[PDB]
C-alpha cells in the first residue's frame, strides 16, 4: 500500500531501548534506520486505517530540525520506520553525560527545536510528546526533532472510539494534559509548555521538580496547578529575556502561552543582544 | 529479633547459602526463565552457576548519571543488613550493560498480585496473615532501619510454598526512588492522600497502602472508585482523575454483611484520610482482627499451593 513496507525488506538490528510508545532498535533499509516495534500489535481495523492517514501527514514533511519518517511494516509486527541519527539526544548531554555546551550553543539548541515545532505547527501537526528524550544533536550541530505525531499508536481502541491515556514521563506534561478533563487535551499549547521545560533544562541543567521523588505527587499536584518548575534554578548566565519567555511557555492557563513563531522570533531576538 | 525456632532457623541458612555467593558477574549467570516485569524493571529466575543457586534478577534501565548510578549501587548494598523472616531475602546488586541488577531470594508462589489474579479474590483468613506478616516486616524494617517502605502494594508482597509472606521493592535507596520517579507512569495508585499533597507522616502512609491493598485483595478489584451498584452484586478512570478521587473523596471500605466487622473496622482504620488520626503499627498489632487473626490456624502454604496449581 501507500507508503507501506513490505514483509522482509527491513534489516532488524541490534535492540536500543524502551521508551513511552514502543521499542527502538538498529537496522537497514536503503541505508541505517531506527526501527520502532510498537506497543499496539494487534490493531482495531478503523485504528490501522487513521494510522496509515497519520503516516500519509507525516510522510509529507521535511524539514532541517526533523527526523525523516519513512514509512512503516505491518509483519511481523506493527513498526515504524525512521531516520536514524547518530550522536546522542538532548536528554543524555544535560543529564547522563552532562556535556558543558556555553549558552550562546544552548539558545542556538533552544532556536533550531523552535524552528523545528514551528513548521510542524504551520504543516498543523501535534507533537504531543516533546521532550529532550525527542530531540537529538546530528553531528553536534543540527537540531532534530523525532516521534511526532502518532496519536492513532500512542492510545489503544475498541472500535472507533479511541482511549486516551497518559504515557512515558510526566515532567513535560502541561496541567490540561495530565488532567484529561478537557475535551481535547492536546494542542499546539501542550506542545508549547513542553518546550517550556525544555527551556527549563537548557536553562538549569536540571530536570524540574528536582527535589520530588515521588511521581504521583507530581500528577497530582501539577494538574491540581499546586506545583510549578521553580524558575530560581535558572543559572545566572541565563538571559532574562530567556527566562521570561520560559515562564510564558509554562504559564498554567492553556489560552496564555504563545504559540511558536512568537517564541521563534523571541529567541532570535536574544540571541543578537549577547556577550 | 523476635523469631521461633523455624524462623531462625531459615535465616541462618539462607545466610551460609550466601556464603557461597561472591562477586557477583553478569557471566555468573544462566538465565532460566521469566518471572514479571513493570513500569521500570524485568525480573528473570536464573541461575547462579558458581554456587548453583537460584535467584530472582531485577534489572532496570536508568538513563542517569553515572555518579547517581554508583551512588545507588553502594546505597543498595545496606540490603545485605536486612534481615527478616517479613523481608525477601538480597544476594547482591551490580551494574552491567547500561543496567541495574538487584538480585534476590526466588519466591515461587510470585507476588500476591499475581496470586490475586490466579484466585479472583483472597479469604479474608488469609490476609489476616497476610496483614500479620505485612505489619511486622514494616515494623522491622522502622525499627532496625529507619526505612519506611515507601511502595506497599500487591505487587510487592511476595510469597512461597514454604508458607512465607515477605515484603519487597521498598525504598532503601533515595537516588533510586528519585530516579524511578523521572520516568514511566503507571495506571492505578496506592499512594496515600498526604503524600499525593506533601510531607509523608512517617510509616502511616505504608500503612494506608496496605489498607488499599487489603482491600483490592478482598473484592478482586482494586477499589478506587468504589462499584457504583451494578459492579458490586458480582461476588477505565485516568490516573489524575484516580488521584483526585483519593485525595477529595471518602475512603475506600469493605462491602458489609460479607466480611467480619472487625476486619472491616482494621482496613478503616488503616484507610483515614488524617495521617494522625490513622492507626500506626502499635495500634494495629493488637487490634481486635490482629489478635484473631493470629489465634487462627490457617494452612497458607497449602492454600497458595493450591490457588497456584503447585505441589507441596
Ligand atoms: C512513586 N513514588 S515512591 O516513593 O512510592 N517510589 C519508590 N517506592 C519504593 C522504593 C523505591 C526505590 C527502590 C527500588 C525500586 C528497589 C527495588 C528492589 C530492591 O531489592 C530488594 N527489595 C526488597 C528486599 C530485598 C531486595 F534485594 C530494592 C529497591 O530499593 C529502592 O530503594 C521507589 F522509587
Ligand atoms: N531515530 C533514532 N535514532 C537513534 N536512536 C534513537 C532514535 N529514536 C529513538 N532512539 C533511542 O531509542 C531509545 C528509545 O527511544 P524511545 O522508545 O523513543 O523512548 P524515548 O525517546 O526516550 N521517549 P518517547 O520517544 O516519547 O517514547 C532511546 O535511547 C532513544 O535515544
Ligand atoms: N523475588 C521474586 N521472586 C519471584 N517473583 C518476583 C520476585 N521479584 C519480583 N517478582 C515478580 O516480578 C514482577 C514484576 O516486578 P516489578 O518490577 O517489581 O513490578 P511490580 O512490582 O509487579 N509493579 P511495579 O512496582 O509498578 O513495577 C512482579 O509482579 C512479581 O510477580
Ligand atoms: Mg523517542
Ligand atoms: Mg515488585
Amino acid at each position: 500500500d501507500d507508503w507501506e513496507i513490505p514483509d522482509g525488506q527491513i534489516t532488524v538490528g541490534q535492540r536500543i531501548g524502551s521508551g513511552s510508545f514502543g521499542t527502538v532498535y538498529k537496522g537497514k533499509w536503503h541505508g541505517d534506520v531506527a526501527v520502532k516495534m510498537l506497543n499496539v500489535t494487534a490493531p482495531t481495523p478503523q485504528q490501522l486505517q487513521a494510522f496509515k492517514n497519520e503516516v500519509g501527514v507525516l510522510r509529507k514533511t521535511r524539514h532541517v530540525n526533523i527526523l525523516l519518517f519513512m514509512g512503516y511494516s505491518t509483519k511481523p509486527q506493527l513498526a515504524i520506520v525512521t531516520q536514524w541519527c547518530e550522536g546522542s539526544s538532548l536528554y543524555h548531554h544535560l543529564h547522563i553525560i552532562e556535556t558543558k555546551f556555553e549558552m550562546i550553543k544552548l539558545i542556538d539548541i533552544a532556536r533550531q527545536t523552535a524552528q523545528g515545532m514551528d513548521y510542524l505547527h504551520a504543516k498543523s501537526i501535534i507533537h504531543r510528546d516533546l521532550k529532550s528524550n525527542n530531540i537529538f544533536l546530528h553531528e553536534d550541530l543540527t537540531v532534530k526533532i523525532g516521534d511526532f505525531g502518532l496519536a492513532t499508536v500512542k492510545s489503544r481502541w475498541s472500535g472507533s472510539h479511541q482511549f486516551e491515556q497518559l504515557s512515558g514521563s510526566i515532567l513535560w506534561m502541561a496541567p490540561e494534559v495530565i488532567r484529561m478533563q478537557d475535551k481535547n487535551p492536546y494542542s499546539f499549547q501542550s506542545d508549547v509548555y513542553a518546550f517550556g521545560i525544555v527551556l527549563y533544562e537548557l536553562m538549569t541543567g536540571q530536570l524540574p521538580y528536582s527535589n520530588i521523588n515521588n511521581r504521583d505527587q507530581i500528577i497530582f499536584m501539577v494538574g491540581r496547578g499546586y506545583l510549578s518548575p521553580d524558575l530560581s534554578k535558572v543559572r545566572s548566565n541565563c538571559p532574562k529575556a530567556m527566562k521570561r519567555l520560559m515562564a510564558e511557555c509554562l504559564k498554567k492557563k492553556r489560552d496564555e502561552r504563545p504559540l511558536f513563531p512568537q517564541i521563534l522570533a523571541s529567541i532570535e531576538l536574544l540571541a543578537r543582544s549577547l556577550p | 529479633l523476635e523469631l521461633d525456632e523455624q524462623q531462625r532457623k531459615r535465616l541462618e541458612a539462607f545466610l551460609t547459602q550466601k556464603q557461597k555467593v561472591g562477586e557477583l558477574k553478569d557471566d555468573d549467570f544462566e538465565k532460566i526463565s521469566e518471572l514479571g516485569a513493570g513500569n521500570g524493571g524485568v525480573v528473570f529466575k536464573v541461575s547462579h552457576k558458581p554456587s548453583g543457586l537460584v535467584m530472582a534478577r531485577k534489572l532496570i534501565h536508568l538513563e542517569i548519571k553515572p555518579a547517581i548510578r554508583n551512588q545507588i549501587i553502594r546505597e543498595l548494598q545496606v540490603l545485605h543488613e536486612c534481615n527478616s523472616p517479613y523481608i525477601v531475602g538480597f544476594y547482591g546488586a551490580f551494574y552491567s550493560d547500561g543496567e541495574i541488577s538487584i538480585c534476590m531470594e526466588h519466591m515461587d508462589g510470585g507476588s500476591l498480585d499475581q496470586v490475586l489474579k490466579k484466585a479472583g479474590r483472597i479469604p479474608e483468613q488469609i490476609l489476616g496473615k497476610v496483614s500479620i506478616a505485612v505489619i511486622k516486616g514494616l515494623t522491622y524494617l522502622r525499627e532496625k532501619h529507619k526505612i519506611m517502605h515507601r511502595d506497599v502494594k500487591p505487587s510487592n508482597i511476595l510469597v512461597n510454598s514454604r508458607g512465607e509472606i515477605k515484603l519487597c521493592d521498598f525504598g532503601v535507596s533515595g537516588q533510586l526512588i528519585d530516579a524511578m520517579a523521572n520516568a514511566f507512569v503507571g495506571t492505578r495508585s496506592y499512594m496515600s492522600p498526604e503524600r499525593l499533597q506533601g510531607t509523608h507522616y512517617s510509616v502511616q502512609s505504608d500503612i494506608w497502602s496496605m489498607g488499599l491493598s487489603l482491600v483490592e485483595m478482598a473484592v478482586g478489584r482494586y477499589p478506587i472508585p468504589p462499584p457504583d451498584a451494578k459492579e458490586l452484586e458480582l461476588m477505565p478512570m485516568a490516573i489524575f482523575e484516580l488521584l483526585d478521587y483519593i485525595v477529595n473523596e471518602p475512603p475506600p471500605k469493605l462491602p458489609s454483611g460479607v466480611f467480619s466487622l472487625e476486619f472491616q473496622d482494621f482496613v478503616n482504620k488503616c484507610l483515614i484520610k488524617n495521617p494522625a488520626e490513622r492507626a500506626d503499627l502499635k495500634q494495629l498489632m493488637v487490634h481486635a482482627f490482629i489478635k484473631r487473626s493470629d489465634a487462627e490456624e490457617v494452612d497458607f502454604a497449602g492454600w497458595l499451593c493450591s490457588t497456584i496449581g503447585l505441589n507441596q
